Order: structure tokens, then C-alpha cells, then sequence
């Protein structure tokens, strides 16, 4: 779930939130990371 | 088991400092230079072998249980506290001052 | 010490539940004794095997939180007695002994 | 495996009590914890102390300072000495074999108390 | 095996700089990893465990742990109960626990058919090389060795993994030998080789019931289901008389190394991980971590079948030869485990750091495992044979005694060339096969380099080849 | 290119325990012995002890045994020194050191920045 | 009804790559140096 | 891969064992080597 990094107020880096696995298979974690636009495509 | 004799040795820049160290054990000795406000650095190891980056002014050792560090031509980067290590023991230390 | 009711009363043929409780009773085995007037307080609930207490018997014991229940099946007039529980300290520095509960069958 | 007690019929007030208990025809008295209990007639029963053949002893912390327990390792007899006992402290004194069953190595703590299976008798000796 | 004594060879050995220890270490790691690789990866086991204590029905090393485990089908999960040791299970978040190496490193299950029994391994040089065995009965481990012999390869060295105590293997021939790179250097380990072994009778008395479930297609997970009998704890026994005599021998040798009026104290390992603070060893495939405080609990002052029982904890998830990212799960073995080992040596660490002398304290130190193999390879040095010599002369153009005359003068050593020249081609598991291939290729390469040198010198088959080169007095 | 980074600026009262870290960099942490050394003006530098990763073995100086504990995290390349009970004589700068050549760990060519501890 | 693939509970089933064909091709087995293959 | 290279090394080792054995016999360079060993009539 990616949004633009933006300048906080107004509109190459996408701030992506996703449900990633953890060291335990039963548990997941919410991860917020910055990817480059060239590293992601739309679904 | 490791006694350093000079204590607070005094010399002006450019003079030669002789730092004795009486050892009660056999084993490789090392000399360390500690500047005020800075961590100690190794200057001599294995009795008379210079640590990397150390100017040639640092040398001196003997086959007997008496080591004698010779520090010639002292500069502004000198005049710290010199320690004499043999295994775990470092000796009292000798402050080098003008 | 281990707090016990001063008395219990059941009808013959019913199952009696004599309880005791205390902090050191949660970690150490609880032994039970049956004392008749004029006779020694012989064992009724003994420990056998490190992982069960079990022991085929008419009696039986249940551990629950800080309370240990002595369950006596088929109570008859022959079972009228003073029932006591005992357990060791959490460091086994002493044995703590309960005040006893008098079981009467009427 | 029988237990039979012995002691004086009367003791003085505020005087040391001395009791003994004889173990008969058992095979391994050295495994068990030999113990004494005290009961006030008509009232609650309490443990006073015990001793093992390995030299370990324990005593009830409220009584410990006045009670000493010994055993004879040559003659199978169990002795109790209680300093300055009076009427408010006394009661019937019973000896018992707090039997110990060994499940693993005793040096590692792998023994569990079985309980006071075999009991003697006692008399509330005082004054 | 044919051992050839070298009559007057004095050879400087250094067990602390012995390449056989580094090579054996690398080989043991490679063999461990290769035997463990084609086995269950246990990725599904890194789950949140609902662990309660194993209880006595009336009331804690083992924990009964409930997990939602995978099955052969990915859409279905099964609830699995399994008894894990406290040392394998880390508490996270009351009742929620996970395995010790699930947050860091991956835990590979050992294949259930794989045996962990050490079998003696003879480390053998390729032809063209030889191993020099030092036979000095009281050998320090470093310095000149007077009684030297050559072998193609060593005695059988069991790849025994142990830490504080050295189990099985070679004993000293006359007395306890205290070997250290520098006994005055407290950062070096002291390898004690005993002349008498101390028998250590060790057991996991628990009658563990081993269950097996699938955790994926073809992935069988082996675990403890229940304990049929009493829980107890694992333990090792050594007799008081034999161990106390062993420590007496050790202090006598340390007093030979130190002052004769020095008080020598043995004390428990002051710290470190379980592989260092306990005596970690494999007992029939199970992994024991013995407290060993009761062995090293003594102060020696310079002047009955009663056993010392060492508590031992058992681990199923083992990270031995500690490495980043690696871990192994050792499956439980059905029934009761007992093994009887010989303690043939010790690894001691001296504390030092004191200017108040007359007292020294020696604590066990597991250290690395290169010391366990060094304690067996201390007699051995690997040397490359240089069969081509040149010497001034007056010319103008069985494997017994293979390296004999090495310590003898020339001339006498020129009459043995036939036996030395022979056996230079043949000598006196992917990992082992590649090492055999490297050894054979290397032996052929060196044999042919020497035969080629003889060819281009015109000496292809003379063995003693006189030449037309005048001897230059500047050479010798 | 070995640089030891210590966490410091720690001041404590007598009777409290200290715990200071040393992060390793520039070399394989798990394969080389680290040492803790205490330096103070007018006193002989006192070696606190060595910690040897790939096992985590420790060697505490005799006068400190029972008070000094050392541990490490090989997955964070970090060593820790802990003193259970501080006194006024423990005021000093605590240094994390490594030998020039891991075969001989006493030639302390690599020193950390140091942690002043005032008690 | 509920079914599973026949070998999922016993083996790790590997899908053949779609470019790979199973048509047989002649394979000639040859003697290494120092050896001969004799034909009858 | 490994087994084929082992086969190559074995071929080399067998070649060298035959050449070494001929060298021991003083025959390494002759291919047909006549030497001073009488033939026993028992050997067919
Ligand atoms: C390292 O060094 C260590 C230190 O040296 C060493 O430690 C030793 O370890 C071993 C185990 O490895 C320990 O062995 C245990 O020993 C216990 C005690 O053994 C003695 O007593 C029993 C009981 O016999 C009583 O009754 C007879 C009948 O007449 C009397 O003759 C006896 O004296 C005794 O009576 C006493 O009590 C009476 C009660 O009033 C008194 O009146 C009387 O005066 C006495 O005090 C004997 O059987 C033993 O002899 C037998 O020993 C073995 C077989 O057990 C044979 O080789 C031998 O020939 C004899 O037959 C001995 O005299 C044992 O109780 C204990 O047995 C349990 O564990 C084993 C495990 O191996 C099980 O197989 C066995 O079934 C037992 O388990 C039952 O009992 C335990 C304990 O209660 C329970 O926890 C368990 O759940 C199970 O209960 C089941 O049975 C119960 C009935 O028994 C029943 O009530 C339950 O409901 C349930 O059904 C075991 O043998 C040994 O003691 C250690 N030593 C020390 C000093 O600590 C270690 O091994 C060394 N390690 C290494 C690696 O080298
Ligand atoms: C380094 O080396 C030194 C020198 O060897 C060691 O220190 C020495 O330790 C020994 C071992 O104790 C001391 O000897 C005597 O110890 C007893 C106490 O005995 C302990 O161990 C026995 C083990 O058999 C155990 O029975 C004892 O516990 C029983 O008694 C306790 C009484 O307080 C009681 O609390 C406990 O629950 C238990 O009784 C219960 O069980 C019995 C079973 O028989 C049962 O009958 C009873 O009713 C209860 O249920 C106790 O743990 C002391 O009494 C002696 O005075 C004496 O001390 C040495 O003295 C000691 N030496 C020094 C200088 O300190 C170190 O430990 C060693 N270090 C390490 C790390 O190992
Ligand atoms: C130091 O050396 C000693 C002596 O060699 C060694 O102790 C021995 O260990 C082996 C392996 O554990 C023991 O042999 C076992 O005996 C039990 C008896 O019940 C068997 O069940 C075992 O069989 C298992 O392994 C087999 C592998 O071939 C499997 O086929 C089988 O199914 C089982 O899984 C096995 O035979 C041997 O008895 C002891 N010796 C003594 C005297 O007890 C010791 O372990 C070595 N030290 C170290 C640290 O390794
Ligand atoms: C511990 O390590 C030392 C190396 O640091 C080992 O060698 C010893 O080295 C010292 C010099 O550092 C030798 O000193 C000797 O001194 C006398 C008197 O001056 C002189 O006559 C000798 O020629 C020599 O220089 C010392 O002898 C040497 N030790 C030995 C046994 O030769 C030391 O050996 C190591 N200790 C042990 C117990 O292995
Ligand atoms: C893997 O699954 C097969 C199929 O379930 C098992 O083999 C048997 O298959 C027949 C098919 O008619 C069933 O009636 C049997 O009940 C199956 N046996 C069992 C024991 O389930 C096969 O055994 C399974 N493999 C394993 C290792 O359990
Ligand atoms: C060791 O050698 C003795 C003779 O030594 C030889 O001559 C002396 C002068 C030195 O050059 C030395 O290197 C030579 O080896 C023998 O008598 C003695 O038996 C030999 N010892 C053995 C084989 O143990
Ligand atoms: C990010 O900004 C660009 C600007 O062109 C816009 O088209 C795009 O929709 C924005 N994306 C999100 C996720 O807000
Ligand atoms: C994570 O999973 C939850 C499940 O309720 C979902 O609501 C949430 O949107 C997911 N988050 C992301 C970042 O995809
Ligand atoms: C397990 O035993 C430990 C012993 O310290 C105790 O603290 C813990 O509460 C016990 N847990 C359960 C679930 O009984
Ligand atoms: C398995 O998953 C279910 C999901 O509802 C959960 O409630 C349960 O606690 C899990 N079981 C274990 C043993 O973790
Ligand atoms: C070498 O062996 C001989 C016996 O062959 C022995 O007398 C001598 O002491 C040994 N040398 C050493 C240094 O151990
Ligand atoms: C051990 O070292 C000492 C150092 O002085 C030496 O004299 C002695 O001969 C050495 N021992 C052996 C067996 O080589
Ligand atoms: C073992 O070494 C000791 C060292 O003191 C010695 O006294 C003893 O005789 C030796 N015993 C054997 C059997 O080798
Ligand atoms: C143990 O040592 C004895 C001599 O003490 C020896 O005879 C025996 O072979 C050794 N056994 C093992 C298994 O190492
Ligand atoms: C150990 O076991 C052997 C047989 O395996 C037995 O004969 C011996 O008495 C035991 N010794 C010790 C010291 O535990
Ligand atoms: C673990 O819990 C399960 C729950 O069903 C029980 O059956 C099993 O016996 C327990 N195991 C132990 C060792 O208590
Ligand atoms: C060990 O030997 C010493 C000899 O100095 C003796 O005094 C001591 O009592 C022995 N210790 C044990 C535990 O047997
Ligand atoms: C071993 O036991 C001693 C006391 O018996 C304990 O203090 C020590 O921490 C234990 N060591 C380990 C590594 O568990
Ligand atoms: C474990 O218990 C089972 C119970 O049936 C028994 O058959 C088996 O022999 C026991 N094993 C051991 C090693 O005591
Ligand atoms: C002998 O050696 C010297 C120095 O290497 C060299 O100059 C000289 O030419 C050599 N003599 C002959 C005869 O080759
Ligand atoms: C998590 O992993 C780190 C190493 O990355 C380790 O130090 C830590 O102890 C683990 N966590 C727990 C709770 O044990
Ligand atoms: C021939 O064979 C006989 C068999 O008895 C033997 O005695 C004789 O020495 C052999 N001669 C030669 C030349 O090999």
C-alpha cells in the first residue's frame, strides 16, 4: 500500500506499507519502507 | 610484578626521553601512549617492534628483564602518559611533560 | 500455616471433600493424614512416583490453585476422624502442617 | 519396621525434655527422614523437626531455637532434646519415619518425601 | 600402518601453529554441514509456542509446548504438543514462547538415521608429503622434538566434540602433560593430556517417547511426545578418587610450570555461553551440557565408589561451532541414553591479572573446538618432501625406512634413495571424495614436477645422476 | 580498518551496577578476542578481563571476580562489560580493546574511544 | 469431496519446466582414457 | 562431474603406475624391454 513520500504538505520514492512475515510464521508485522519508483509497479 | 621507574619525567621538546621498565616475568612487552582526553594508542609491541603509523623515533629494548623506550625529537603530538604492558599488567605509567 | 475449616459433616455413602490452602502448597506436594482418637495419625494420601501421586486407594486428592482437596469416596462411620494436610516449605527449610479438619459421619 | 518410643513419665517445668524412639527390623533406615511431631490434646497437630542420616536437620522456625534432634547411626535409635518446655508448649510427642523414596540421584535432589507412614505413640509429659 | 623412526631427526613442532588443526576444523565443519544439509529445514517450527511447565500432577527443565504446525497440505494445520527443554525455548511477550534460534539463525533438523558416534578418522597426506609424529613422552607441544618418526597418516582420531573436558582419544604415556603456547599468557588455553583416563558415566535417564509428524511433503519432524516415567535430569558421574587423583596430577604439573609453593585453585567457568560454561558433548546423539562445577571446586595447597554427579542439561537445538546464521535441531532418541567415555584431557584457562602471587585459579574454558583436535594432532606436523637434492661430488657425467637417514649425514642418506624414491606416487560424502581427488592430483603434480626436473636435467631414471655443472664455491 | 565504538557518558552512585557496550567493526567479530581495560590518573591501568567470542569465554581479573561480568551479541558485533557493585575506587575510563594480531591479543593496537565512569 | 495430490504426503513434487521435453535422444557412452568398450 | 574427474585421475595414476613399474625395471623408455630374468619352465 504505497503513497508518495511527498513534502509532507504537497505531492521517485514511494512510502510503502505492507504486512511482512516475522521470525515466527504465526505472526506478521506492519512494515513501512521507502522503495524507488523503479522498484515497484502497480497492480 | 611490573614497575616503571621514571614517574613524572620532565623534558623540553627536542630532548630524548628514556623510559625504563623492570619486568618480573618473561613475555612480550608493549608501550602505549595516552594523550589527555584521548584513548591510549599502541606505540611499541614485541619489545621493540613499532606499531603501524608510528614515527621512527620510538624504539629500544634489551635481552634482559629491563626495557628502555627511547623517544627522540618530541613534538606537539607527544608529551602524553606512557604505559608499559606485559600481559595483564600495565605499570604505574610515566607522564611526559615540558 | 495452612488454613483448614474447623469441621466438615457429610452423610454416610457420600463423597467428602476436605480442603486446605496456603502459598507453599502451590509448589510442594500435599500429604494427608487420618488421626483417630487414641491412635497415631497414619497416612492416607502419600506421594509415589515423581510425576503422579495417584496410588490405588479408596481416597484421592486434587490440586487446584492454592487449594488442595482430599476426596474420600464411600464415606462410612469408619471414616470419622481428624484429617490433616502437610506440605514442605518452598525451599524445604521446614514442614508446614495444617490445623486439621474433623470429619463426622451422621 | 516398627517404631516404639521411650521417655520419662514426668519432667520438671521449664526443664529440658528428652525422648527417644527405637526402629525395629527395618532394612534401610538411612534413606528416610526421621521426624517428631507434637500435638496438644484435642487441638492441632504440628511438626517440630527432623534429621537425616546424612547430617541434615530441619526444625519448625517458630520452635527451632529450643529443639535439637539427634540420631545414633550405630544403634538404630532416634533422640529428641527440647530445652525449657512448659505446659503451654507441651503435648503428645510422636516419632515417625517420614519415609523418603528415591527416584533418581539423591545428590541432585531427585528424591521425594513419601510421608510419615509408620508411627509410634506418645504421652503429654509435663510438670 | 608402517611407522618409520627417524633416528637422529630433531624437528621443531608447534601444535598451536599446526595446519592440521585448521584443516581438521574445516573438514569437521564441512562434514557436519554436508550431513545436515539434506535434512528437514524446520522452517515451519518458528511459530509462537503455548508452553506450560511439565508438571507432576500436584504442582521445570522441560516444557510442554503447543504449536499450530503445518501438515502435508498447506491449507490444513495440526495442533502439536512437544516437550522442549528450557534451554531451547525463549519466553516472548506469559505462556507464549518460541525456539531459541528462531529469531536469529536457521535450525536444520538432523536426519533421524544419521549417527553422531565419533568414528576414528586417520588424516592422511598425499604421496610426496609425510606426517612427522613426535614421540617425546613428556613433549611440551612446542619446540624441538627429539624422538621423531614419520607416518603417511595419524592414529585414528575420533572427531569427538567436547568442551571443558576432552573425551576419548589419546592419553599421555608417562604423566599428565600441561601444554600451552605460553603458560604465562592468560589468553591461551591450557590443554591437559592425562596419562590415565577418568571414566565418566553419563546418562539421560528419561524414557522419552519419540513422535514423528509431517511438516511438509516428505518433511518428517521428530520430537518428544511424552516421558513414560519420572522426569529426573540428565547427569554425568566421575568417581571422587579418580578425579581427585587426576587433579592432584594436574596441580603437580602446574607446580612444575609455576612456583613450587603456589596454591592452585580449580573453580567453575566464570562465564560465557553454555558451550563454554558447561561440558558440552554428544552422548549417543543427544546433546549434554554438564555443569561441572563439582569437578572444579577445590583449593590445592602446596605441601569407595563415591561419585561426583554433575548435573547435565539437555538441548535439542544446538549451535555448535558457533556461526552466524547456523543452528541444528537434534531429534530425541527413543528410550534411555547412557554412554561411558574416557576423559583423556582438560581445557583449563588461568585467570591471572593479579600482582598478589602464590595463588593461581584455573577455570574450565570450552574455547573453540580447534583445541580438542589440537590435543590429538599435537604429535603431528605436515611436511612436503623435497626428493631432489644437489650436492658436490667428484663425478663428471617396501616402505620401511621411507624418510630414514633424514637425521643422518649425507652419503649414508644417499644409500637409501631407492626406498625414498618409491612410495612417492602411492605413499607409504562429497567432501571426503573431493579431498581424495585433491590429494591424488597434488601427489601426481608433485611427482611429475620432480620427474620432469629429472628429465630436463638428463636424470630421468638414474636416481644418482652425475652432471656436468662445476660446483661454484660461492654456493658452498 | 578496525574501529571499536563504545557507548558511554555513564555516571552512577556507589552501590549501583554499570553496563557498557562496545560495538566492533572492520573485522570478523566472532573470531577475535576483545579485552576490557580500566584506566585512571595516578593508578596502574587495570585489566578488567578478556571476552573471546565463538563461545563467549571470559577471563576476569582475579581482584574483580564475583563483580565483573562480560557478555556479547555476535549478531550485533557488540561486547558488553558489567560491574555488579561500583565503589568510589571504580572511577575511571573503561576501554574496549583488541590486539594487533588476533593470534596474540595483548598488543592492543585497536582501542575504543573510552567510557568515563564517575562514582 | 476433499482430495489431495497422491504424492504430497510422501514426496516433494517438482513440476517439469515447460521448455523441457521428454522425447528420448540417443546417448553415446564412451570409454575414458585407458579403457575400451567391446561390442558383440 | 566429480566421478568423471576421478576417472581421469585414475587413468593418470594407472598410466604412471605402469611407467613407474617400467622405470623400476629399467624399461621406461624402451616399449619392448629385453632384460636379464630367466624364464621358468613352469610358466607355460
Ligand atoms: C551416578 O551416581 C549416582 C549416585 O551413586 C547414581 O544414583 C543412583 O541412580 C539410580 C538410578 O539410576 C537410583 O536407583 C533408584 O533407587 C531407588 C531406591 O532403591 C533402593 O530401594 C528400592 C525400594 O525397595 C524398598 O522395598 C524393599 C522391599 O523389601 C526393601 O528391601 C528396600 O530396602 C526398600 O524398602 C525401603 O522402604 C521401606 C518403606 O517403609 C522401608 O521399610 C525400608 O526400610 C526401606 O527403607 C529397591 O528396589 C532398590 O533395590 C533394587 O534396585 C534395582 C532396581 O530398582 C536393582 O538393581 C536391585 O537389584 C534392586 O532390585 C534399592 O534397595 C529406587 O526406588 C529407584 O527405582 C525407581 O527408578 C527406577 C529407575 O531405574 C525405575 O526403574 C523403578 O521402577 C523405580 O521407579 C519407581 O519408583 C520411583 C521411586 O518411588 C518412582 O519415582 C517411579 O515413578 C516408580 O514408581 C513406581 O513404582 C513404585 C513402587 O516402587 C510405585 O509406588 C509407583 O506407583 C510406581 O508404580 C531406582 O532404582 C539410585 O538410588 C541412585 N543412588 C543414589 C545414592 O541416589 C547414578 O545412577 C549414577 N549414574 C551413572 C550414570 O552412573
Ligand atoms: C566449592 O567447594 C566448597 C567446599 O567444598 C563448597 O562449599 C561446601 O559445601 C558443602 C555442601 O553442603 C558444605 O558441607 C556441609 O553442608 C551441609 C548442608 O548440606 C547441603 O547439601 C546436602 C546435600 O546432601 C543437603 O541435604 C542439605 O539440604 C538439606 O538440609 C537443609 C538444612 O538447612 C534443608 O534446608 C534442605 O531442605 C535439606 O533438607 C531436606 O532434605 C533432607 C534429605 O536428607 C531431609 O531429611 C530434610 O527433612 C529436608 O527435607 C544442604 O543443601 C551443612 O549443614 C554443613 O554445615 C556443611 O556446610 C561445606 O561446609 C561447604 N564449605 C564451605 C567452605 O562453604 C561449595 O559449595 C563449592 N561450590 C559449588 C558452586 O559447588
Ligand atoms: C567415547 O567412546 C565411548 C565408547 O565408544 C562412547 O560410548 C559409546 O557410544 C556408543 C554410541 O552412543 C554406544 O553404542 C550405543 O549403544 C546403545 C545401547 O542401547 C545402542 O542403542 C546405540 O545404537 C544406536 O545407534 C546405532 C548406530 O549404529 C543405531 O543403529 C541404533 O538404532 C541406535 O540409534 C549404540 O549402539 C556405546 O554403547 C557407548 N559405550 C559405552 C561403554 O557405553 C562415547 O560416546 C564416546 N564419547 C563421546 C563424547 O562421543
Ligand atoms: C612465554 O613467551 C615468551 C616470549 O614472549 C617465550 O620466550 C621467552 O622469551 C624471552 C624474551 O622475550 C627469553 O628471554 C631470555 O632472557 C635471558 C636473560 O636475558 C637470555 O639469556 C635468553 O637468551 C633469552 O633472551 C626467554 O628465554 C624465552 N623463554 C624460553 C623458555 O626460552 C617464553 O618461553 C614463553 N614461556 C613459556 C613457559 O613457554
Ligand atoms: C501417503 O498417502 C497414501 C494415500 O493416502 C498412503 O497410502 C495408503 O493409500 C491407500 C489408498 O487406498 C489407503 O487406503 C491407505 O489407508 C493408505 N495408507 C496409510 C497408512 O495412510 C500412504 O501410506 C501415505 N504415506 C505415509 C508415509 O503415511
Ligand atoms: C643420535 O645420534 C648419535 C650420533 O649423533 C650424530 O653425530 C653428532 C656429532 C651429530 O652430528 C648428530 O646430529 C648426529 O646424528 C647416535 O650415537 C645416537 O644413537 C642417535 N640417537 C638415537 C637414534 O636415538
Ligand atoms: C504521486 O504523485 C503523482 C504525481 O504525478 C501522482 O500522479 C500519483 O497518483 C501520486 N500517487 C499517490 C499514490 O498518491
Ligand atoms: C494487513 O492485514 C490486515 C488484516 O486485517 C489488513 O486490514 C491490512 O490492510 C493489511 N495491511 C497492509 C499494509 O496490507
Ligand atoms: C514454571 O516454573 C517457573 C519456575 O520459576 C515458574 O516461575 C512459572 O510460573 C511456572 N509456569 C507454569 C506455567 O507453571
Ligand atoms: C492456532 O490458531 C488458532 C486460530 O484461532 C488460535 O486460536 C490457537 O491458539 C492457535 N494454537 C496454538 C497452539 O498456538
Ligand atoms: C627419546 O626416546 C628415548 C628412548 O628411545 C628416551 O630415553 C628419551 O628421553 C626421549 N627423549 C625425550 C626428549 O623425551
Ligand atoms: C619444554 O620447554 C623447556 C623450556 O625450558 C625445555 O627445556 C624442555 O626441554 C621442553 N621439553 C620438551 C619435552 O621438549
Ligand atoms: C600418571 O602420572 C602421574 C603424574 O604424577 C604419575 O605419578 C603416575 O605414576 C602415572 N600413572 C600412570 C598409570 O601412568
Ligand atoms: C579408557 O582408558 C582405559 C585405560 O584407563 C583404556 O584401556 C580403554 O581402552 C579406554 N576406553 C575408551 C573407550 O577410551
Ligand atoms: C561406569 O560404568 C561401567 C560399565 O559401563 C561400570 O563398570 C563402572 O563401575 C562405572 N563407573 C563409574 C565411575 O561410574
Ligand atoms: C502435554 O499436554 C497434553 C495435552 O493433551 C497432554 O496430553 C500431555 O500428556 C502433556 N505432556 C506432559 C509431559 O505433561
Ligand atoms: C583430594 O586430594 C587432596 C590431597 O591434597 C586431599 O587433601 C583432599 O581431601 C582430596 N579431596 C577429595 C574430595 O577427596
Ligand atoms: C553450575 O552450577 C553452579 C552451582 O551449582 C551455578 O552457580 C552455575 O551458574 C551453573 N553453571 C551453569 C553454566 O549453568
Ligand atoms: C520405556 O517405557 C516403555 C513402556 O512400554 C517400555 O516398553 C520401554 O522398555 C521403556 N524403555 C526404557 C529404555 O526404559
Ligand atoms: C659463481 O658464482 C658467482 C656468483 O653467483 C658468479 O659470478 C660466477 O660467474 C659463478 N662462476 C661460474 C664459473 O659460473
Ligand atoms: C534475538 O536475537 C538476538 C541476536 O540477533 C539475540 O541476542 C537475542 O537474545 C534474541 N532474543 C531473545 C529474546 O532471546
Ligand atoms: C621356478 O619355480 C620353482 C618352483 O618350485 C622355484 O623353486 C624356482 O626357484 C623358480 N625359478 C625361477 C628362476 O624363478
Amino acid at each position: 500500500q504505497c503513497t508518495n513520500v511527498t513534502n509532507n504538505i504537497t505531492d521517485e520514492l514511494k512510502n510503502c506499507s505492507f504486512n511482512m512475515t516475522t521470525e515466527l510464521r504465526d505472526k506478521k508485522q506492519k512494515v513501512y519502507s521507502l522503495f524507488y519508483r523503479l522498484d515497484v509497479v502497480q497492480i | 610484578v611490573l614497575t616503571q621507574s621514571p614517574g613524572t619525567l620532565s623534558l623540553s621538546p627536542g630532548e630524548t626521553a628514556i623510559i625504563s621498565c623492570r619486568t618480573s616475568q618473561y613475555g612480550s612487552l608493549a608501550w602505549y601512549q595516552q594523550r589527555p582526553g584521548q584513548a591510549p594508542r599502541l606505540v611499541i609491541y614485541s619489545g621493540s617492534t613499532r606499531a603501524a603509523g608510528i614515527p621512527d623515533r620510538f624504539s629500544g629494548s634489551r635481552w634482559g628483564p629491563d626495557y628502555n623506550l627511547t623517544i627522540s625529537n618530541l613534538e606537539s603530538g607527544d608529551f602524553g602518559v606512557y604505559y608499559c604492558q606485559q600481559y595483564e599488567f600495565f605499570g604505574q605509567g610515566t607522564k611526559v611533560q615540558v | 500455616e495452612l488454613t483448614q475449616p474447623p469441621s466438615v459433616s457429610v452423610s454416610p455413602g457420600q463423597t467428602a471433600r476436605i480442603t486446605c490452602s496456603g502459598a507453599p502448597l502451590t509448589s510442594r506436594f500435599t500429604y494427608w493424614y487420618r488421626q483417630k482418637p487414641g491412635q497415631a495419625p497414619v497416612l492416607i494420601i502419600s506421594r509415589s512416583s515423581q510425576r503422579s501421586s495417584g496410588w490405588s486407594g479408596r481416597f484421592s486428592a486434587s490440586w487446584s490453585g492454592t487449594t488442595v482437596t482430599l476426596t474420600i469416596r464411600g464415606v462410612q462411620a469408619d471414616d470419622e476422624a481428624d484429617y490433616y494436610c502437610q506440605s514442605s516449605d518452598t525451599s524445604d527449610s521446614y514442614k508446614m502442617f495444617g490445623g486439621g479438619t474433623k470429619l463426622t459421619v451422621l | 519396621v516398627q517404631l516404639r518410643e521411650s521417655g520419662p513419665g514426668l519432667v520438671k517445668p521449664s526443664e529440658t525434655l528428652s525422648l527417644s524412639c527405637t526402629v525395629s527390623n527395618d532394612s534401610r533406615p538411612s534413606d528416610h527422614s526421621w521426624t517428631w511431631v507434637r500435638q496438644s490434646p484435642g487441638k492441632a497437630l504440628e511438626w517440630i523437626g527432623d534429621i537425616h542420616y546424612n547430617g541434615a536437620t530441619t526444625y519448625n522456625p517458630s520452635l527451632r531455637s529450643r529443639v535439637r534432634i539427634e540420631l545414633d547411626q550405630s544403634i538404630p535409635r532416634f533422640s529428641l532434646k527440647m530445652t525449657s518446655m512448659t505446659a503451654a508448649d507441651t503435648g503428645m510427642y510422636y516419632c515417625a519415619r517420614n519415609a523418603i523414596r528415591i527416584y533418581g540421584v539423591v545428590a541432585l535432589g531427585e528424591w521425594f518425601h513419601y510421608g510419615m507412614d509408620v508411627w509410634g505413640q506418645g504421652t503429654a509429659v509435663t510438670v | 600402518p608402517q611407522e618409520i623412526h627417524l633416528e637422529n631427526v630433531t624437528e621443531e613442532f608447534n601444535m598451536w601453529k599446526n595446519n592440521m588443526v585448521e584443516q581438521m576444523h574445516e573438514d569437521i565443519i564441512s562434514l557436519w554441514d554436508q550431513s545436515l544439509k539434506p535434512c528437514v529445514k524446520l522452517t515451519p517450527l518458528c511459530v509462537t509456542l503455548q508452553c506450560t511447565n511439565v508438571t507432576n500432577n500436584i504442582t521445570g527443565e522441560l516444557k510442554n509446548c503447543s504449536f499450530n504446525m503445518t501438515t502435508e497440505l498447506r491449507d490444513k494445520k495440526q495442533k502439536v504438543y512437544s516437550l522442549f527443554y528450557r534451554l531451547d525455548v525463549v519466553q516472548i511477550n506469559n505462556k507464549e514462547y518460541r525456539l531459541i534460534n528462531c529469531n536469529t539463525s536457521a535450525i536444520t533438523q538432523a536426519c533421524p538415521k544419521v549417527s553422531f558416534e565419533p568414528i576414528p578418522i586417520h588424516y592422511c597426506a598425499p604421496a610426496g608429503f609425510a606426517i612427522l609424529k613426535c614421540k617425546d613422552k613428556k613433549f611440551n607441544g612446542t619446540g624441538p622434538c627429539q624422538n621423531v618418526s614419520t607416518v603417511q597418516c595419524t592414529h585414528g582420531i575420533k572427531p569427538v566434540v567436547s568442551t571443558q573436558l576432552l573425551l576419548n582419544g589419546s592419553l599421555a604415556e608417562e604423566e599428565v602433560i600441561i601444554r600451552s603456547e605460553n603458560i604465562t599468557n592468560n589468553a591461551k588455553n591450557i590443554l591437559v593430556q592425562l596419562n590415565t583416563s577418568v571414566q565418566i558415566n553419563c546418562t539421560r535417564p528419561n524414557n522419552n517417547t519419540v513422535k514423528s509428524i509431517r511438516i511438509g511433503p516428505g518433511q518428517a519432524f521428530y520430537y518428544t511426545g511424552d516421558i513414560i516415567g519420572d522426569i529426573r535430569q540428565a547427569h554425568c558421574n566421575v568417581s571422587k578418587a579418580t578425579w581427585n587423583e587426576t587433579l592432584g596430577k594436574v596441580v603437580k604439573q602446574l607446580r612444575k610450570h609455576f612456583g613450587n609453593n603456589t596454591i592452585i585453585r580449580f573453580a567453575q567457568s566464570s562465564g560465557g555461553d553454555l558451550e563454554v560454561t558447561t561440558h558440552s558433548f554428544n552422548c549417543g546423539g543427544e546433546f549434554f551440557y554438564c555443569n561441572t562445577s563439582g569437578l572444579f571446586n577445590s583449593t590445592w595447597i602446596s605441601n569407595s565408589n563415591d561419585s561426583i554427579t554433575l548435573p547435565c542439561r539437555i538441548k535439542q537445538i544446538i549451535n555448535m561451532w558457533q556461526r552466524i546464521g547456523q543452528a541444528m535441531y537434534a531429534p530425541p532418541i527413543q528410550g534411555v541414553i547412557r554412554c561411558v567415555s574416557n576423559i583423556t584431557g582438560l581445557i583449563l584457562t588461568r585467570d591471572g591479572g593479579s600482582t598478589n602471587s602464590t595463588t593461581e585459579t584455573f577455570r574450565p574454558g570450552g574455547g573453540d573446538m580447534r583445541d580438542n583436535w589440537r590435543s590429538e594432532l599435537y604429535k603431528y606436523k605436515v611436511v612436503k618432501i623435497e626428493p631432489l637434492g644437489v650436492a658436490p661430488t667428484r663425478c663428471k657425467r617396501v616402505s620401511l625406512g621411507f624418510l630414514g637417514a633424514a637425521g643422518s649425514t649425507m652419503g649414508a642418506a644417499s644409500m637409501t634413495l631407492t626406498v625414498q624414491a618409491r612410495n612417492l606416487l602411492s605413499g607409504i560424502d562429497t567432501h571426503w571424495g573431493i579431498k581424495q581427488l585433491q590429494a591424488r592430483v597434488l601427489a601426481v603434480e608433485h611427482y611429475l614436477r620432480d620427474q620432469q626436473l629429472l628429465g630436463i636435467w638428463g636424470c630421468s631414471g638414474k636416481l644418482i645422476c652425475c652432471t656436468n655443472v662445476p660446483w661454484n664455491s660461492s654456493w658452498s | 580498518q578496525v574501529q571499536l565504538v563504545q557507548s558511554g557518558g555513564q555516571m552512577k552512585k556507589p552501590g549501583e551496577s554499570m553496563r557498557i557496550s562496545c560495538r566492533a567493526s572492520g573485522y570478523e567479530f566472532i573470531d577475535c578476542t576483545l579485552n576490557w581495560i580500566r584506566l585512571a590518573p595516578g593508578k596502574r591501568p587495570e585489566w578488567m578481563g578478556w571476552l573471546k567470542p565463538r563461545g563467549g569465554a571470559v577471563n576476569y581479573a582475579r581482584p574483580l571476580q564475583g563483580r565483573v561480568t562480560m557478555t556479547r551479541d555476535v549478531y550485533s558485533d557488540t561486547a558488553f562489560l558489567e560491574l555488579r557493585s561500583l565503589t568510589v575506587d571504580d572511577t575511571a575510563v573503561y576501554f574496549c580493546t583488541r590486539g594487533k594480531n588476533c593470534d596474540y591479543n595483548w598488543d592492543f593496537e585497536h582501542w575504543g574511544r573510552g567510557t568515563p565512569v564517575i562514582v
